[PDB]
């Protein structure tokens, strides 16, 4: 005897919310943190004072 | 090798100043720590937290 939500219900759109929608964050630190050195070539040989007089 | 033989005369100097390593003979003064040690001016730090004062 009355027209109710499930008798309208094709009449009723759901909305969508961005609130909580975020990408992946770059959480990463040792590039920033330390020296970096552009190679050029697979291998880098360092040089080091081992001992002395 | 300079930068080196340099720098090895000057720690030898330190070490036989300050606690007489390999001090030459002919040196008739102490060395620092047994000017010290011969005076009996020397302190040992203890494990009391401090409650000893030491």
């Amino acid at each position: 005897a009355d027209t109710n939500r499930t008798d309208a219900a094709a009449l009723i759109q759901e909305a969508y919310s961005d609130v909580f929608l975020d990408s992946v964050s770059e959480t990463a630190k040792v590039i920033g943190t330390f020296p970096v050195y552009n190679m050029g070539t697979k291998t880098t040989n360092l040089p080091v004072l081992s001992t002395f007089p | 090798l300079a930068r080196m033989g340099g720098a090895s005369i000057g720690r030898a100097l330190d070490a036989a100043v300050l606690f007489g390593h390999q001090k030459p003979v002919t040196w008739a003064s102490k060395s620092l720590f047994e000017s010290a040690d011969d005076a009996g001016q020397v302190v040992a730090v203890g494990n009391s937290n401090g409650v000893e004062g030491d």
